[PDB]
């Protein structure tokens, strides 16, 4: 569990915690077979050494072709059942639901992150926000770009707040401005590569997660090489409630920024997993 | 009795080697000076190490900026890859395929030395970039499209950078079709096919991968300095660009660790019979099993890109299984040949047994990393830093100090003070447990790879504190090493016989230490892929047909 | 030399049979249709092992046994002469300082430098393959 | 003094009915193996082509 | 007949082998010692155009018999000076050849016995070797 | 912090070091045991010759220690 | 004549590796195609296909001379050797001011390296093919002038034999290259 899952935070969606679930039953197959593989190698060492009494050369064996088709066939049963258990784990995370609760447009650009809201659609049917805006999007032709009335622009002095309820899907889209970035959050147990033009590589830059089962605040970290302040990107993901959620929305749609609004909604009003960076280049300035 | 000197020479005369340097076409020497320099090399990488773990040690940025550190793991990744591990698999090669096949030389004499030189010199050319005021290449050793254009990363470091690694390739195709063409067309009368050790074949299948995969590499480069100078839109994300290049990158890459894998696989094969006193166990198992690594290693390129999604999850991660089997296969071949003999642990025996132990904890952590659904969480992160380390130190670290303890006295007449190896050896293991396992954790719970600085409230301090104490046991591990061969060049025990290691299996140990010029005044009867076992030993002959099958 | 062909065409076989299977798969069930970039490189890895296992059968199919071919085979029947092997040159470094300066001149976007050592890898190249074949000098 | 003590290198490898592997050395003067001729300040030569 | 592990080869050569962790060569002395020995004796001979050689052994009876006897399968035994030395009969000799005649080892070769003594008195075979050698390198000049 | 891990990273590996060079240099190595005038001369006979210039014997000496 | 010739295998596996390189050159190729939408080539951008297929008979032919040459070569007669190589270097000096000729009619007509993807794409392709067939022709000169310098040996035969390999080589990836972009297109 805790040390046998070799230090995986706990899953806050049912995918992350499928995933980790396949990687305790993954890292406890892998411990099996190198503890062994490391006993033959340990009882080699130890026993079967030339001792004095040793005169003459042993057995001058080298094939024991039963034995070799054995161990040849055992690691194909174990990449089998490996193989199967992957391909059902890699097909639940990638679900995909045709309507989505909460569509977030994640662009990432040198060195921040800005989150869009898109398109809300509660499941109950108590709230639709329609957030997507064309003329800015039609205003630049990089269409592939996606812009949002509501945003979250991230600063070298703020860390941009992702703001979501629980329970509720949530479909995030991501696009780069300009080069590769990696939106990870280690506690999704998943991240995912934010390119350039997803569409025109063939890639799928969208991804969904069923529900975040418990709120609090999560820090997310950049996991692509991108230039100089690669190690200075990281954003934060505070998941509300649901009736906080709309509040935060309605909040947001009167003109407030984000550090308002948390205030207004009775929460921190920055970042509280992770701080800006010392924009100094070290501490020997 | 006959009349000797008291000890050999120490060294030779005064311009006894400048001039065969320049002008040889002696493969001994030749297999020496990329021993030599690709030590060097792998100094100047392990410094670039230590910087990068001084500064990660704690969470402020105490000397280095983010362009510095960025340069520095780019820089130690390329150097550590490019010019020690890819190079010194030739170096070996160069030193005792002639001797193993019966050969007086290689294919293509010059052509050898000029593939050492075209490596000396892009070597060169790609770390010169520290020279330039924006400095070496900052944008990491794979080199990814957009990251990589005329706008981003705009220096002349990474322009050096791959200008560099195309010579480099020059070079390293070379030395691939001259192994290929002196393994198929040179060997003594009676060695077949079948009766060449692990070793050759591991270089032939190695230098095949080569052929394969370094074209690709110099294609890829050329069209980024098109794209750089010429304002080409090969790579532009409006096309397919950036897939573009990691497709073709990792079709490179993945062979190119193989490659840089497999012929340690062969010395140590070799290695083990010789301090276990049996045969290797399932030759015609290996031969099978490097044949299908070697197959296998080919279409398994995009498992390093499963964090991009667009490409086929099941289709690479079921291949990345498939090629795992085989190892496994090795290992137990290895282990078979272990298994119930007479074990001495001489220096190279001992380090093959740390081969074994680090490679296989490289291989579980790289099955663990083939899961497309676990490398969603643990890509990029330092599990996979901890695991290509494992499996590097595997291969290209403890398999090569055990080859070079081996045949060092082949290759100079001279044995290595084996206190000074046992030293040696068990800092090396210590220092590297130390530094990189840790780094497991450390990646589970995120913490991302190539990051210059971190938070105090990141949680990362004590883990990484454990990892710059193991960098800098391994930084003085390098000491015992350098000494003991500084010392046993000139003043090591002599050795005077064939075999200085009492049961050499290959061809190598049938003649003098070191070998003259041309390697043999006399060939044995080539009856097995052990001649120089019948040889020396003459009444194990029947013994060794009668109880090969151990059914 | 049959061996070293049979290698080279099961390398071919496995690489075939892969590359066929990487365009089928992706043509259906990718998500822009074949990749066209593992697909092509496949093919060709197959065109490589096919050029070098067809010569090489073409060449076991025009040779008998050789020494090294044939098991139970007598040092005493591999004697002879092996052919010519350089006994020195350096004109090896030469040829890799010019393509070193090359390198240089295209790396840093020098067209001069480039021209310059495209001319001294001429030269290298030109002294390289004449070495053994200029003549005594005419006096 | 390699080169006036042993002969020239000719390039060409002999392999002996023994196994031995052999260089073939042109002697510039006469064979007792050649007599070590003495130097004298001059130019040798190191390439057979050179020779004729 | 031959050791374990050595075989003959058809060219006259004995291909031998030594066990793992074994040397090839074990001179009971100080390696240093046998470099600082191997550079007087190259030296000396350098400097005096005559090959020194060292003995160490058996003489049995007739030690100058002994010496000669073993003189004659030096290289060159007609240019060669042969110091002997047997600890256990604690007898010292020199011998050289014709070619070395007139030279100054006439009134060195006793020279060389007199330091051989009176360091081998203290109890050092080497080092009375190393000083043997250099006093009668030094007595003698070239041809 | 600064004080300590610097510390740490400058002594480690030597105290390491150290107690592996105890452990492993100062063992017996496989070279034999010199020599002692007062034992008997076990050892095989040793003709050594500085083969540095590249059967009649016309003079000697002798004497004793 | 009971062994192989190692010069002919190196020759041999060093061109399958150099298929390789203009296997990453078609991959860059191909990739970008299926991009432009259809549109392919793109405006304005017409392909020249009345001086390109001349540049290929020619090519064709100067692979059958180069054959002849080998044959000539083959039975020890130099004379007809260098004239067969002489025909083979002028006529691959032929196609080479044709691409340059195409390349200046492209170029002038808005079509550059800098200017689209495709002209990146099918100068970059083109362009290492010619320069492998510069190169190819500076191999032509240097075997001419050996066999011009020494008495013509067997090994002179060799080099000759490995030299027209290459130009085999370079004719059947331009065969390629030209089925691949004016014809498939
Ligand atoms: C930097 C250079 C600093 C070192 C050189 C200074 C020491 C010295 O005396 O120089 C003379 C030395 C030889 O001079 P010599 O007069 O011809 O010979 C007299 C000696 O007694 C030599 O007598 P010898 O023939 O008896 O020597 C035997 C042995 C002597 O070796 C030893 O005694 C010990 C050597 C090892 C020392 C510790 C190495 C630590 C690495 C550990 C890894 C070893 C793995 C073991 C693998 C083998 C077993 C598998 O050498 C060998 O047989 C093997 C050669 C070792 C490698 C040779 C160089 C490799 C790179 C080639 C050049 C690449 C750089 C070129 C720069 C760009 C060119 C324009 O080197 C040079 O002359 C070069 C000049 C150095 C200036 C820098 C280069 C100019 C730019
Ligand atoms: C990409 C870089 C292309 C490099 C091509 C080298 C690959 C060849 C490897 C297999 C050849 C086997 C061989 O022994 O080569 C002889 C020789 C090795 O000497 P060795 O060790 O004494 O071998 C003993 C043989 O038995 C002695 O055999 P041999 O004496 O009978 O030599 C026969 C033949 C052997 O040569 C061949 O195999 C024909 C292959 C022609 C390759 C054409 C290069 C195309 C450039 C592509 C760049 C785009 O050589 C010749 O007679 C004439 C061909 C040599 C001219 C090389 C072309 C000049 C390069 C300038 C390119 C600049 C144009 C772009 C601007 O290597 C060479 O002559 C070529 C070295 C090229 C340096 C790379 C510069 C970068
Ligand atoms: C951008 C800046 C850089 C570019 C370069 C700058 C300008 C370059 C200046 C070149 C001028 C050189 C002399 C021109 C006068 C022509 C001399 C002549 O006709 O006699 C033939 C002459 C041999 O005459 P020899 O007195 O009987 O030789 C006595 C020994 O038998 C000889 O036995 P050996 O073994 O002692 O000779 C070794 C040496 C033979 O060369 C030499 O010994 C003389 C040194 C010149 C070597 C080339 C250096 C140029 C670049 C540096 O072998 C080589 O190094 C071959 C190099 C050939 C390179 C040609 C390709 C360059 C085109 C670039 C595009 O051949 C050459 O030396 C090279 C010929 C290349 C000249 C091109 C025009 C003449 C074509 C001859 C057709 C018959
Ligand atoms: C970072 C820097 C890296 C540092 C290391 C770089 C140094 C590279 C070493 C060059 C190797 C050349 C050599 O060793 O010649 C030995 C040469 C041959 O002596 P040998 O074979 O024992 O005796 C002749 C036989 O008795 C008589 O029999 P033989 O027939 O064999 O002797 C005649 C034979 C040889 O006779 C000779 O002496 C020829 C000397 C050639 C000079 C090459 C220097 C350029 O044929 C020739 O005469 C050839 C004439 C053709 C010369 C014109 C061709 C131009 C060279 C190719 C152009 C490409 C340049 C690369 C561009 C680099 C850009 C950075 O004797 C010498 O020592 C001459 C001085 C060596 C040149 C030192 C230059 C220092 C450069 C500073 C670093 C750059
Ligand atoms: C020495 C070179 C080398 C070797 C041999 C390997 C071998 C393997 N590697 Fe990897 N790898 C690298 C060098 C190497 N690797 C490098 C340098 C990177 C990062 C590059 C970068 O991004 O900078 C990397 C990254 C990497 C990735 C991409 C991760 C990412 O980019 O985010 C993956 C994915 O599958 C992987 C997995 C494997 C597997 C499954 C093997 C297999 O070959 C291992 C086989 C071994 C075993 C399987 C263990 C022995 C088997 C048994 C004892 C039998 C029983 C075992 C089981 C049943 C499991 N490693
Ligand atoms: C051959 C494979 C190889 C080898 C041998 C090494 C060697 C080492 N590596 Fe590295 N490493 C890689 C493969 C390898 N590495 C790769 C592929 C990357 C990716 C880079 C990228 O992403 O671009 C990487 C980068 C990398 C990272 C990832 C950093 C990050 O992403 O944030 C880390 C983490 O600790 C690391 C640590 C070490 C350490 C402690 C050693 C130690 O083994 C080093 C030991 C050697 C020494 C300590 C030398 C001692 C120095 C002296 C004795 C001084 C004398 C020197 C001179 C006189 C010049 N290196
Ligand atoms: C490298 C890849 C090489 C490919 C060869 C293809 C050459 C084919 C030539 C293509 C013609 C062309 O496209 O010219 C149009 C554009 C102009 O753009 P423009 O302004 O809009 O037009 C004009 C209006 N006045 O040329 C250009 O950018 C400049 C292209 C110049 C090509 C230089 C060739 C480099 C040689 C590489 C040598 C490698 C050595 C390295 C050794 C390791
Ligand atoms: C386009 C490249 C040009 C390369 C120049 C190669 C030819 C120059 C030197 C060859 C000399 C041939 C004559 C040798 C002497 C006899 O005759
Ligand atoms: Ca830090
Ligand atoms: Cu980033
Ligand atoms: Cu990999
Ligand atoms: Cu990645």
């Amino acid at each position: 569990s805790d040390a046998l899952a070799l230090g995986w935070p706990t899953g806050i969606t049912p995918e992350a915690k499928l995933n980790r679930e396949l990687w305790i039953g993954s890292v406890i197959a892998s411990f099996a077979v190198g503890a062994i593989v490391w006993g033959l190698i340990f009882w080699t060492s130890a026993f079967h050494r030339k001792k004095a009494t040793d005169t003459e050369l042993p057995r001058q064996f080298g094939y024991n072709m039963p034995l070799e088709l054995t161990l040849t066939v055992i690691p194909f049963l174990i990449i089998s059942v490996l193989f199967y258990f992957t391909v059902v784990v890699q097909e639940r995370m990638m679900h995909k639901d045709p309507n989505p609760e909460v569509v977030i447009d994640v662009t990432a650009f040198q060195w921040n992150w800005k989150f869009g809201y898109q398109k809300i659609a509660f499941a109950d049917g108590s709230f639709d926000y329609d957030g997507a805006d064309p003329e800015r999007k039609e205003a630049m032709t990089r269409t592939y770009l996606n812009f949002d009335k509501i945003e979250t622009l991230g600063t070298s002095s703020e860390i941009p707040v992702l703001v979501l309820p629980a329970g509720k899907r949530i479909e995030f889209v991501l696009n780069s401005a300009d080069v590769i970035h990696g939106f990870w959050v280690p506690e999704f147990l998943f991240k995912r590569d934010v390119l350039p033009e997803p569409k025109a590589n063939n890639s799928d830059n969208v991804f969904q997660v069923s529900e975040i089962q418990q709120t609090g605040a999560f820090v997310g970290r950049c996991t692509e090489m991108c230039g100089t302040f690669h190690a200075m990107m990281n954003f934060e993901v505070r998941v509300v409630e649901p009736n906080d959620f709309k509040a935060y929305i309605d909040q947001r749609n009167a003109g407030k920024t984000n550090a308002e609004a948390l205030a207004a909604i009775n929460q921190p009003p920055l970042a509280i997993t992770t701080e800006p960076f010392e924009s100094r280049r070290g501490e020997l300035v | 009795l006959e009349a000797r000197r008291p000890f050999p020479e120490r060294m030779g005369p005064k311009g006894n080697l400048i001039y065969k340097l320049i002008t040889t076409t002696d493969h001994k020497l030749i297999g020496i000076m990329y021993c030599v320099v690709c030590f060097a090399f792998f100094l100047v990488g392990g410094l670039m190490a230590l910087f990068m773990r001084t500064e990660l040690a704690m969470p402020g940025l105490q000397f280095l900026s983010n362009e510095q550190f960025n340069q520095l793991f780019t820089m130690h990744g390329t150097v550590m890859l490019l010019f020690y591990a890819t190079p010194i698999v030739f170096g070996f090669a160069n030193l005792v395929l002639p001797l193993q096949i019966g050969a007086p030389d290689v294919a293509f004499p010059r052509l050898n030395a000029l593939s050492f030189w075209l490596f000396l010199f892009g070597a060169l050319i790609a770390i010169a970039g520290f020279i330039t005021p924006g400095g070496a290449a900052d944008f990491g050793w794979t080199a990814y499209s957009p990251l990589t254009d005329a706008i981003h990363s705009p220096g002349a470091g990474g322009d050096l950078w791959i200008m560099g690694l195309a010579v480099g390739g020059l070079g390293t195709i070379l030395g691939g079709v001259n192994m290929i063409t002196t393994v198929v067309c040179m060997r003594a009368p009676g060695m077949t096919m079948f009766r060449m050790p692990i070793f050759t074949w591991n270089i032939l299948v190695t230098s095949i991968l080569v052929l394969i995969a370094f074209p690709i590499l110099t294609a890829a480069l050329f069209g980024l300095a098109a794209d750089r100078h010429l304002g080409a839109h090969i790579y532009d994300p409006a096309n397919g660009g950036v897939l573009l290049w990691q497709h073709l990158f990792w079709f490179f890459g993945h062979p190119e660790v193989y490659i840089i894998a497999l012929p340690f696989f062969g010395i140590v094969s070799e290695i083990f019979p010789v301090f276990s006193r049996k045969p290797i166990f399932g030759y015609t198992t290996l031969i099978y099993a490097t044949l299908a690594i070697a197959a296998l290693s080919v279409a398994v390129w995009a498992h390093h890109m499963y964090a991009t999604g667009a490409v086929l999850l099941p289709f690479f991660s079921f291949m990345t299984f498939l090629i795992a089997v085989p190892t496994g296969i090795k290992f137990f071949n290895w282990i078979g040949t272990m298994w119930k003999g007479q074990l001495t642990f001489e220096t190279p025996m001992l380090f093959s047994v740390g081969f074994l132990i680090t490679f296989l904890l490289g291989g579980l952590s790289g099955v663990l990393l083939a899961s497309p659904p676990l490398d969603f969480h643990v890509t990029d992160s330092y599990f996979v830093i901890a695991h290509f380390h494992y499996v590097l130190f595997g291969t290209i670290v403890f398999a090569t100090y055990a080859g070079i303890y081996f045949w060092f006295p082949k290759m100079t007449g001279r044995l290595l003070d084996e206190r000074l190896g046992k030293l040696h050896f068990w800092l090396t293991f210590i220092g590297f447990h130390t530094t990189f396992l840790v780094q497991h954790w450390l990646g589970d719970e995120g913490m991302p790879r190539r990051y210059a600085d971190y938070l105090p409230t990141d949680g990362f301090t004590t883990l990484n504190v454990i990892s710059t104490v193991g960098a800098f046991i391994l930084g003085v591990s390098m000491l015992p090493f350098v000494w003991n061969v500084f010392k046993s060049w000139r003043y090591g025990e002599p050795v005077t016989v064939d075999d200085p290691w009492g049961y050499g299996n290959s061809l190598e140990w049938a003649t003098s230490c070191p070998p003259p010029r041309h390697n043999f005044t006399e060939l044995p009867r080539i009856r097995s892929e052990r001649p120089a076992f019948e040889l020396h030993y003459p009444h194990m002959v029947e013994r060794m047909r009668a109880e090969a099958h151990v059914g | 030399m049959h061996i070293e062909a049979r290698l080279f065409e099961i390398l071919t076989a496995f690489f075939a049979l892969a590359a066929v299977v990487y365009a089928v798969l992706t043509a259906m069930f990718a998500t822009g249709g074949v990749e066209w970039a593992g697909t092509t490189a496949l093919v060709l890895t197959t065109g490589l092992t096919l050029i070098t296992g067809t010569f090489f059968r073409f060449v076991a199919r025009r040779l008998d046994t050789r020494p090294e071919d044939y098991e139970d085979a007598e040092i005493s029947d591999g004697a002879g002469e092996l052919g010519f092997f350089a006994p020195h040159s350096w004109w090896p470094i030469l040829i890799s300082l010019s393509f070193s300066t090359a390198a240089v001149g295209a790396a840093l976007w020098l067209p001069w430098l480039i021209a310059a050592g495209v001319a001294f890898v001429i030269t290298s190249v030109c002294g390289l393959v004449f070495e053994y074949y200029w003549g005594p000098e005419k006096h | 003094r390699e080169v006036l003590e042993h002969g020239v290198e000719t390039g060409i490898i002999k392999r002996l009915p023994h196994g031995a592997y052999v260089e073939l050395h042109q002697p510039l003067g006469p064979v007792d193996h050649p007599i070590p001729l003495e130097y004298a300040g001059a130019p040798l030569p190191k390439r057979m082509n050179k020779l004729g | 007949d031959l050791p374990y592990g050595s075989a003959l080869t058809s060219s006259g050569r004995i291909s031998a082998v030594t066990e793992p962790g074994e040397l090839s060569v074990h001179y009971p002395f100080p390696t240093m010692d046998l470099v600082v020995l191997d550079d007087a004796l190259k030296y000396g001979s350098r400097a005096a155009k005559a090959r020194f050689a060292v003995y160490i052994g058996p003489l049995g009876a007739d030690t100058a018999a002994t010496a000669r006897e073993i003189l004659a399968n030096v290289p060159t035994p007609e240019n060669a000076v042969l110091l002997a030395v047997s600890p256990d009969q604690r007898a010292i000799e020199v011998v050289y050849g014709a070619d070395v005649k007139g030279r100054g080892i006439e009134s060195a070769a006793p020279l060389g016995v007199s330091a051989a003594a009176a360091s081998f008195k203290e109890g050092n075979l080497i080092d009375g070797l190393i000083s043997a050698v250099r006093v009668m390198s030094a007595g003698v000049s070239p041809a | 912090s600064t004080a300590l891990t610097h510390g740490l990273i400058g002594g480690v590996p030597l105290v390491l070091f150290a107690v592996l060079a105890l452990i492993f240099l100062t063992r017996k190595g496989p070279h034999p045991d010199t020599y002692k005038m007062s034992d008997p001369w076990t050892h095989a006979p040793i003709l050594w010759a500085a083969e540095e210039p590249r059967v009649v014997i016309g003079g000697g000496a002798s004497g004793k220690w | 004549l009971n062994r192989p010739n190692m010069v002919s295998v190196g020759t041999i596996v060093w061109l399958s590796s150099e298929l390789m390189f203009f296997a990453g050159l078609f991959a860059m190729y191909f990739t970008a195609r299926a991009q432009a939408g259809g549109a392919w080539p793109p405006e304005p951008t017409e392909l020249n296909l009345a001086l390109a297929v001349p540049v290929t008979l020619v090519l064709i032919a100067s692979s059958f001379t180069c054959q002849m040459g080998v044959f000539a070569a083959e039975r020890g007669d130099v004379f007809g050797l260098r004239r067969w190589y002489v025909i083979t270097f002028l006529m691959g000096l032929f196609f080479v001011l044709g691409q340059g000729y195409e390349y200046i009619h492209l170029v002038e007509h808005g079509t550059t390296i800098p200017g689209s993807a495709y002209g990146s794409v099918f100068y970059l392709a083109t362009g290492f093919h010619g320069l492998h067939v510069i190169g190819g022709l500076v191999a032509f000169v240097l075997l001419l002038a050996r066999t011009k310098m020494s008495k013509f040996t067997p090994a002179q035969a060799t080099a000759a034999i490995v030299v027209s390999y290459y130009w085999h080589f370079v004719d059947i990836v331009w065969i390629a290259l030209f089925a691949t972009i004016y014809f498939v297109r």
